[PDB]
């Protein structure tokens, strides 16, 4: 168990997410 | 009013430091970062072909925060 | 068997070209890109830190792909 310890983990699909740039924009005093 | 009068670039105009990633849109075709601006006219779209070579570090390291893998599909 | 008896480093040993990622995880606390070889040993282990000077453009694209978007608010 050297330096290649590595042997099993996830092998899934990755994914980002993202909610573009300004989707969001919480205001109350409006 | 933005800085100086001399009409300025978009994204890394001059050179000034970025202070943090917002997001990224795909706009007409070509996901674009909004590069968070301290001084500048903070947040500006910029495409990822002209960001990539700007600081891929930046680009790269964004995603890696905002990441999520999917379920394992060994059962 | 491995090519060539000499002993070869990891992710981007001597510089074969990137086949394509397909796993990404992260380990202490940076990711582990699943590099992918043509020739070379299919599949390693790289950090993120060490990757993205290997080949942002390789990395930047991979999440271009990869990307399922959260949700536009627009109530």
């Amino acid at each position: 168990g050297s330096k290649a310890g590595d042997l099993l983990f996830i092998e899934k699909v990755p994914v980002v997410v993202l909610e573009d740039i300004l989707a969001t924009k919480p205001s109350i005093a409006s | 009013h933005m800085k100086e009068e001399s009409e300025k670039p978009r994204g890394f105009a001059r050179g000034l430091e970025p202070e943090r990633i917002i997001g990224a849109t795909d706009s007409s075709g070509e996901l674009m970062f909004l590069m968070k601006w301290k001084n500048s006219d903070e947040a500006d779209l910029v495409p990822a072909k002209e960001a990539n070579v700007k600081c891929p570090q930046v680009v790269i390291s964004f995603y890696e925060e905002r990441l999520t893998w999917h379920s394992y599909p060994s059962d």
